[PDB]
Protein backbone atom coordinates (compact mmCIF):
# COMPACT_ATOMS: atom_id res chain seq x y z
CA UNK A 1 0.00 0.00 0.00
CA UNK A 2 1.16 3.51 -0.90
CA UNK A 3 -0.12 6.27 1.38
CA UNK A 4 1.43 9.04 -0.70
CA UNK A 5 2.84 12.49 0.26
CA UNK A 6 -0.53 14.13 1.02
CA UNK A 7 -1.88 14.15 4.57
CA UNK A 8 -5.59 13.37 4.20
CA UNK A 9 -7.03 10.30 5.95
CA UNK A 10 -8.88 8.36 3.28
CA UNK A 11 -9.57 4.65 3.76
CA UNK A 12 -8.80 2.62 0.64
CA UNK A 13 -8.40 -1.07 -0.22
CA UNK A 14 -5.23 -2.87 -1.29
CA UNK A 15 -4.39 -6.52 -1.99
CA UNK A 16 -2.87 -8.85 0.65
CA UNK A 17 -6.29 -10.40 0.54
CA UNK A 18 -8.20 -7.20 0.10
CA UNK A 19 -7.58 -5.06 3.19
CA UNK A 20 -7.71 -1.43 4.26
CA UNK A 21 -5.12 1.27 4.58
CA UNK A 22 -4.99 5.04 4.90
CA UNK A 23 -4.46 6.83 1.59
CA UNK A 24 -3.07 10.37 1.80
CA UNK A 25 -5.31 11.86 -0.88
CA UNK A 26 -2.93 12.20 -3.82
CA UNK A 27 -0.64 10.34 -6.22
CA UNK A 28 -2.22 6.92 -5.64
CA UNK A 29 -0.67 3.76 -7.06
CA UNK A 30 -2.46 0.89 -8.85
CA UNK A 31 -2.89 -1.24 -5.72
CA UNK A 32 -5.43 1.29 -4.45
CA UNK A 33 -9.15 0.52 -4.76
CA UNK A 34 -12.31 2.28 -3.62
CA UNK A 35 -13.99 -1.04 -2.82
CA UNK A 36 -13.11 -4.59 -1.82
CA UNK A 37 -15.02 -6.11 -4.75
CA UNK A 38 -13.08 -4.10 -7.32
CA UNK A 39 -9.95 -5.07 -5.39
CA UNK A 40 -10.67 -8.75 -5.42
CA UNK A 41 -11.51 -8.72 -9.13
CA UNK B 1 0.44 15.70 14.48
CA UNK B 2 3.64 13.92 15.53
CA UNK B 3 5.61 15.27 18.46
CA UNK B 4 2.92 17.67 19.59
CA UNK B 5 0.79 18.11 22.70
CA UNK B 6 -2.95 18.07 23.34
CA UNK B 7 -4.38 21.51 22.72
CA UNK B 8 -6.05 23.23 25.66
CA UNK B 9 -9.85 22.86 25.54
CA UNK B 10 -11.24 25.37 23.03
CA UNK B 11 -7.93 27.28 22.61
CA UNK B 12 -8.14 26.54 18.82
CA UNK B 13 -11.74 27.72 18.07
CA UNK B 14 -11.22 28.18 14.33
CA UNK B 15 -10.29 24.54 13.79
CA UNK B 16 -12.85 22.39 12.01
CA UNK B 17 -13.08 18.71 11.09
CA UNK B 18 -14.26 17.65 7.62
CA UNK B 19 -16.38 14.54 7.91
CA UNK B 20 -17.99 12.26 5.32
CA UNK B 21 -18.77 9.41 7.71
CA UNK B 22 -15.41 9.72 9.48
CA UNK B 23 -12.88 12.54 9.95
CA UNK B 24 -10.64 12.81 6.89
CA UNK B 25 -9.25 16.37 6.86
CA UNK B 26 -9.05 19.60 8.80
CA UNK B 27 -9.96 23.17 7.92
CA UNK B 28 -10.22 26.73 9.24
CA UNK B 29 -13.27 28.94 9.80
CA UNK B 30 -12.60 32.33 8.18
CA UNK B 31 -16.08 33.85 8.63
CA UNK B 32 -19.49 32.64 9.84
CA UNK B 33 -20.27 30.89 6.52
CA UNK B 34 -16.93 29.95 4.95
CA UNK B 35 -14.30 27.27 5.67
CA UNK B 36 -10.89 27.11 3.96
CA UNK B 37 -9.09 23.77 3.48
CA UNK B 38 -6.86 21.93 1.00
CA UNK B 39 -8.04 21.12 -2.52
CA UNK B 40 -6.82 17.51 -2.19
CA UNK B 41 -9.36 17.12 0.64
CA UNK B 42 -12.14 17.52 -1.95
CA UNK B 43 -15.23 15.32 -1.70
CA UNK B 44 -18.61 15.75 -3.37
CA UNK B 45 -20.33 15.56 0.05
CA UNK B 46 -18.86 17.07 3.20
CA UNK B 47 -20.18 17.80 6.66
CA UNK B 48 -18.28 20.38 8.66
CA UNK B 49 -17.89 19.86 12.42
CA UNK B 50 -17.10 22.91 14.54
CA UNK B 51 -16.41 23.22 18.27
CA UNK B 52 -14.71 19.83 18.37
CA UNK B 53 -12.11 18.67 20.87
CA UNK B 54 -12.71 14.92 21.16
CA UNK B 55 -13.93 13.94 17.69
CA UNK B 56 -15.14 10.61 19.04
CA UNK B 57 -17.41 11.84 21.83
CA UNK B 58 -20.46 14.11 21.76
CA UNK B 59 -19.42 16.85 24.19
CA UNK B 60 -22.19 19.41 23.68
CA UNK B 61 -20.28 22.32 22.12
CA UNK B 62 -20.05 20.98 18.57
CA UNK B 63 -21.94 22.35 15.60
CA UNK B 64 -22.60 20.11 12.59
CA UNK B 65 -23.16 21.95 9.31
CA UNK B 66 -23.21 20.54 5.78
CA UNK B 67 -21.20 22.10 2.97
CA UNK B 68 -23.35 23.85 0.35
CA UNK B 69 -20.60 24.94 -2.04
CA UNK B 70 -17.09 23.52 -2.41
CA UNK B 71 -14.73 25.58 -4.55
CA UNK B 72 -11.20 24.49 -5.36
CA UNK B 73 -8.61 26.86 -6.78
CA UNK B 74 -8.96 26.89 -10.59
CA UNK B 75 -5.21 26.21 -10.90
CA UNK B 76 -4.93 23.28 -8.48
CA UNK B 77 -2.55 20.59 -9.74
CA UNK B 78 -3.24 17.14 -8.28
CA UNK B 79 0.22 15.95 -9.31
CA UNK B 80 2.45 18.74 -7.95
CA UNK B 81 -0.09 20.05 -5.39
CA UNK B 82 0.53 23.62 -6.53
CA UNK B 83 -2.38 25.85 -5.39
CA UNK B 84 -3.61 23.27 -2.85
CA UNK B 85 -6.42 25.42 -1.47
CA UNK B 86 -10.21 25.16 -1.48
CA UNK B 87 -13.17 27.11 -0.05
CA UNK B 88 -16.30 25.65 1.48
CA UNK B 89 -19.51 27.57 1.91
CA UNK B 90 -21.71 26.28 4.76
CA UNK B 91 -25.44 25.49 4.39
CA UNK B 92 -26.18 28.12 7.02
CA UNK B 93 -24.18 30.57 9.10
CA UNK B 94 -22.74 29.11 12.30
CA UNK B 95 -23.12 30.50 15.81
CA UNK B 96 -19.92 32.19 16.90
CA UNK B 97 -18.91 31.80 20.54
CA UNK B 98 -16.09 30.79 22.90
CA UNK B 99 -15.74 27.36 21.28
CA UNK B 100 -16.35 28.48 17.70
CA UNK B 101 -14.49 31.46 16.24
CA UNK B 102 -12.91 32.74 13.03
CA UNK B 103 -9.22 33.16 12.22
CA UNK B 104 -7.88 36.21 10.38
CA UNK B 105 -6.55 36.05 6.83
CA UNK B 106 -2.92 37.23 6.42
CA UNK B 107 -2.09 40.95 6.26
CA UNK B 108 1.15 40.04 4.51
CA UNK B 109 3.41 37.02 4.07
CA UNK B 110 5.13 36.13 7.32
CA UNK B 111 8.96 36.00 7.21
CA UNK B 112 11.04 32.89 7.83
CA UNK B 113 11.68 32.33 11.51
CA UNK B 114 8.16 33.28 12.54
CA UNK B 115 6.76 30.96 15.20
CA UNK B 116 3.44 29.31 14.34
CA UNK B 117 0.87 26.92 15.74
CA UNK B 118 -0.22 23.86 13.76
CA UNK B 119 -3.16 21.68 14.81
CA UNK B 120 -5.13 18.63 13.76
CA UNK B 121 -6.47 15.17 14.58
CA UNK B 122 -3.94 13.38 12.40
CA UNK B 123 -1.62 10.45 13.00
CA UNK B 124 0.70 11.01 15.95
CA UNK B 125 3.29 8.41 14.90
CA UNK B 126 6.09 8.69 12.35
CA UNK B 127 6.16 4.89 12.32
CA UNK B 128 2.88 3.11 12.95
CA UNK B 129 -0.63 4.48 13.43
CA UNK B 130 -2.22 6.29 16.34
CA UNK B 131 -5.28 8.42 15.70
CA UNK B 132 -5.90 10.81 18.61
CA UNK B 133 -9.31 11.48 20.11
CA UNK B 134 -8.15 14.92 21.17
CA UNK B 135 -6.95 17.80 19.02
CA UNK B 136 -3.15 18.04 18.86
CA UNK B 137 -1.02 21.18 18.74
CA UNK B 138 2.54 21.89 17.65
CA UNK B 139 4.60 25.02 17.87
CA UNK B 140 6.96 25.34 14.89
CA UNK B 141 8.74 28.06 12.86
CA UNK B 142 8.39 29.03 9.20
CA UNK B 143 11.50 27.73 7.42
CA UNK B 144 13.67 29.69 4.96
CA UNK B 145 12.63 28.87 1.39
CA UNK B 146 16.18 27.75 0.61
CA UNK B 147 15.97 25.01 3.22
CA UNK B 148 12.56 24.04 1.92
CA UNK B 149 13.91 23.70 -1.61
CA UNK B 150 16.98 21.79 -0.36
CA UNK B 151 14.67 19.32 1.42
CA UNK B 152 12.48 18.76 -1.66
CA UNK B 153 14.65 19.40 -4.76
CA UNK B 154 12.64 20.91 -7.61
CA UNK B 155 9.30 20.19 -5.94
CA UNK B 156 8.73 23.53 -4.17
CA UNK B 157 6.81 26.34 -5.89
CA UNK B 158 6.34 29.95 -4.75
CA UNK B 159 2.95 28.91 -3.38
CA UNK B 160 4.45 26.56 -0.81
CA UNK B 161 6.26 27.17 2.45
CA UNK B 162 8.01 24.73 4.77
CA UNK B 163 7.18 24.68 8.48
CA UNK B 164 8.81 22.55 11.12
CA UNK B 165 12.25 21.20 11.95
CA UNK B 166 14.96 20.03 9.57
CA UNK B 167 15.85 17.45 12.23
CA UNK B 168 12.37 15.92 12.14
CA UNK B 169 10.66 14.71 15.31
CA UNK B 170 7.68 17.08 15.08
CA UNK B 171 5.40 17.33 12.05
CA UNK B 172 1.82 17.22 10.72
CA UNK B 173 0.60 13.86 9.36
CA UNK B 174 -2.17 12.01 7.52
CA UNK B 175 -5.45 13.38 8.83
CA UNK B 176 -4.00 16.84 9.38
CA UNK B 177 -4.38 17.93 5.74
CA UNK B 178 -6.32 21.15 5.22
CA UNK B 179 -5.64 22.22 8.77
CA UNK B 180 -4.33 25.60 10.03
CA UNK B 181 -0.83 27.02 10.47
CA UNK B 182 -1.42 30.24 12.40
CA UNK B 183 1.31 32.77 13.09
CA UNK B 184 0.61 35.86 15.21
CA UNK B 185 -3.14 35.44 14.94
CA UNK B 186 -3.11 35.08 11.16
CA UNK B 187 -3.68 32.03 8.97
CA UNK B 188 -0.44 31.72 7.00
CA UNK B 189 -0.58 28.08 5.99
CA UNK B 190 -2.67 25.04 5.18
CA UNK B 191 -1.33 21.52 5.83
CA UNK B 192 -0.68 20.05 2.38
CA UNK B 193 2.03 17.40 2.00
CA UNK B 194 5.47 15.99 2.81
CA UNK B 195 7.50 12.80 2.52
CA UNK B 196 6.40 10.82 5.54
CA UNK B 197 5.97 12.54 8.91
CA UNK B 198 8.67 13.96 11.20
CA UNK B 199 11.58 12.49 9.19
CA UNK B 200 14.85 14.46 9.16
CA UNK B 201 15.48 16.67 6.11
CA UNK B 202 11.80 16.37 5.18
CA UNK B 203 9.73 18.95 7.14
CA UNK B 204 6.09 19.61 6.28
CA UNK B 205 5.12 21.57 3.16
CA UNK B 206 2.13 23.96 3.44
CA UNK B 207 0.07 26.09 1.07
CA UNK B 208 1.19 29.76 1.35
CA UNK B 209 -2.12 31.42 2.18
CA UNK B 210 -0.84 35.00 1.77
CA UNK B 211 -0.73 34.41 -2.00
CA UNK B 212 -4.48 33.79 -2.09
CA UNK B 213 -6.13 36.49 0.02
CA UNK B 214 -7.53 38.32 -3.00
CA UNK B 215 -8.79 35.11 -4.62
CA UNK B 216 -10.41 34.17 -1.33
CA UNK B 217 -12.14 37.51 -0.89
CA UNK B 218 -13.19 37.66 -4.54
CA UNK B 219 -14.70 34.16 -4.37
CA UNK B 220 -16.58 34.78 -1.13
CA UNK B 221 -18.11 38.00 -2.52
CA UNK B 222 -19.24 36.23 -5.69
CA UNK B 223 -20.84 33.23 -3.97
CA1 LIG C 1 -16.70 15.82 20.16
Amino acid sequence: PYTGPCKARIIRYFYNLCQTFVYGGCRAKRNNFKSAEDCMR
Amino acid sequence: IVGGYTCQENSVPYQVSLNSGYHFCGGSLINDQWVVSAAHCYKSRIQVRLGEHNINVLEGNEQFVNAAKIIKHPNFDRKTLNNDIMLIKLSSPVKLNAHVATVALPSSCAPAGTQCLISGWGNTLSSGVNEPDLLQCLDAPLLPQADCEASYPGKITDNMVCVGFLEGGKDSCQGDSGGPVVCNGELQGIVSWGYGCALPDNPGVYTKVCNYVDWIQDTIAAN
